[PDB]
Protein backbone atom coordinates (compact mmCIF):
# COMPACT_ATOMS: atom_id res chain seq x y z
CA UNK A 1 0.00 0.00 0.00
CA UNK A 2 1.89 3.08 -1.21
CA UNK A 3 0.86 6.53 0.06
CA UNK A 4 -0.18 8.99 -2.68
CA UNK A 5 -0.68 12.78 -2.61
CA UNK B 1 -12.49 15.08 -30.10
CA UNK B 2 -11.27 11.80 -28.57
CA UNK B 3 -13.54 9.47 -26.56
CA UNK B 4 -11.28 8.30 -23.71
CA UNK B 5 -11.96 4.79 -22.39
CA UNK B 6 -11.50 6.02 -18.80
CA UNK B 7 -14.89 7.77 -18.99
CA UNK B 8 -16.21 4.28 -18.15
CA UNK B 9 -15.71 2.92 -14.62
CA UNK B 10 -15.42 -0.67 -15.88
CA UNK B 11 -12.35 0.21 -17.98
CA UNK B 12 -10.24 -0.14 -14.82
CA UNK B 13 -12.74 -1.10 -12.09
CA UNK B 14 -12.02 -4.77 -11.30
CA UNK B 15 -14.45 -4.89 -8.35
CA UNK B 16 -13.11 -6.78 -5.32
CA UNK B 17 -11.11 -9.99 -4.76
CA UNK B 18 -8.16 -9.42 -7.11
CA UNK B 19 -4.98 -8.57 -5.17
CA UNK B 20 -2.45 -11.02 -6.60
CA UNK B 21 -4.81 -11.34 -9.58
CA UNK B 22 -5.10 -7.64 -10.42
CA UNK B 23 -1.35 -7.59 -9.78
CA UNK B 24 -0.84 -10.56 -12.11
CA UNK B 25 -2.73 -8.60 -14.78
CA UNK B 26 -0.58 -5.49 -14.32
CA UNK B 27 2.59 -7.60 -14.56
CA UNK B 28 3.13 -6.98 -18.30
CA UNK B 29 1.26 -3.74 -19.01
CA UNK B 30 3.29 -0.55 -19.60
CA UNK B 31 4.37 1.94 -16.91
CA UNK B 32 1.33 4.08 -16.05
CA UNK B 33 -1.19 1.21 -15.93
CA UNK B 34 -3.67 1.23 -13.04
CA UNK B 35 -6.65 -0.77 -11.73
CA UNK B 36 -9.09 -0.10 -8.86
CA UNK B 37 -10.10 -3.08 -6.68
CA UNK B 38 -11.44 -3.57 -3.14
CA UNK B 39 -10.66 -5.84 -0.18
CA UNK B 40 -11.63 -6.55 3.45
CA UNK B 41 -11.25 -2.81 4.13
CA UNK B 42 -14.22 -0.97 5.68
CA UNK B 43 -15.22 0.31 2.22
CA UNK B 44 -11.97 1.93 1.00
CA UNK B 45 -10.19 0.89 -2.22
CA UNK B 46 -6.72 0.07 -3.56
CA UNK B 47 -5.45 1.09 -7.00
CA UNK B 48 -2.89 -1.45 -8.25
CA UNK B 49 -0.70 0.76 -10.46
CA UNK B 50 2.44 -0.22 -12.43
CA UNK B 51 5.44 1.95 -11.51
CA UNK B 52 8.78 1.66 -13.35
CA UNK B 53 7.57 -1.81 -14.42
CA UNK B 54 7.01 -3.10 -10.88
CA UNK B 55 3.27 -3.18 -10.13
CA UNK B 56 2.36 -2.20 -6.56
CA UNK B 57 -0.88 -1.75 -4.59
CA UNK B 58 -1.88 1.73 -3.38
CA UNK B 59 -4.95 3.09 -1.56
CA UNK B 60 -7.48 5.57 -2.99
CA UNK B 61 -9.52 6.64 0.06
CA UNK B 62 -9.22 6.13 3.84
CA UNK B 63 -12.15 7.69 5.72
CA UNK B 64 -15.72 7.99 4.39
CA UNK B 65 -15.73 11.40 2.69
CA UNK B 66 -14.99 10.82 -1.02
CA UNK B 67 -12.66 8.83 -3.31
CA UNK B 68 -9.51 10.99 -3.44
CA UNK B 69 -6.10 9.28 -3.77
CA UNK B 70 -4.81 9.98 -0.25
CA UNK B 71 -6.42 13.24 0.94
CA UNK B 72 -10.12 14.06 1.43
CA UNK B 73 -11.17 16.94 -0.85
CA UNK B 74 -14.38 17.99 -2.64
CA UNK B 75 -17.06 15.27 -2.65
CA UNK B 76 -18.20 13.06 -5.57
CA UNK B 77 -19.42 9.53 -4.75
CA UNK B 78 -17.40 7.83 -7.52
CA UNK B 79 -13.73 7.08 -8.29
CA UNK B 80 -14.03 7.83 -12.02
CA UNK B 81 -13.36 11.44 -10.94
CA UNK B 82 -10.34 10.67 -8.74
CA UNK B 83 -8.75 8.33 -11.29
CA UNK B 84 -9.44 11.09 -13.87
CA UNK B 85 -7.50 13.71 -11.87
CA UNK B 86 -4.41 11.59 -11.26
CA UNK B 87 -4.94 10.33 -14.83
CA UNK B 88 -2.90 13.40 -15.82
CA UNK B 89 -1.37 14.25 -12.42
CA UNK B 90 1.92 12.67 -11.28
CA UNK B 91 1.82 10.42 -8.20
CA UNK B 92 5.44 11.21 -7.23
CA UNK B 93 4.47 14.25 -5.13
CA UNK B 94 4.28 11.67 -2.32
CA UNK B 95 7.09 9.32 -3.39
CA UNK B 96 10.15 10.15 -5.54
CA UNK B 97 10.03 6.51 -6.72
CA UNK B 98 6.50 6.72 -8.14
CA UNK B 99 6.10 9.39 -10.84
CA UNK B 100 3.25 7.24 -12.15
CA UNK B 101 -0.36 8.09 -13.09
CA UNK B 102 -3.57 6.43 -14.32
CA UNK B 103 -2.80 6.93 -18.03
CA UNK B 104 -3.40 3.31 -19.05
CA UNK B 105 -6.59 1.42 -18.13
CA UNK B 106 -5.69 -2.01 -16.69
CA UNK B 107 -8.51 -3.60 -18.73
CA UNK B 108 -8.79 -0.72 -21.23
CA UNK B 109 -11.51 -1.12 -23.88
CA UNK B 110 -10.47 0.41 -27.22
CA UNK B 111 -11.63 -2.73 -29.06
CA UNK B 112 -15.13 -4.12 -28.47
Amino acid sequence: YVPML
Amino acid sequence: GSPIPHHDEKTWNVGSSNRNKAENLLRGKRDGTFLVRESSKQGCYACSVVVDGEVKHCVINKTATGYGFAEPYNLYSSLKELVLHYQHTSLVQHNDSLNVTLAYPVYAQQRR
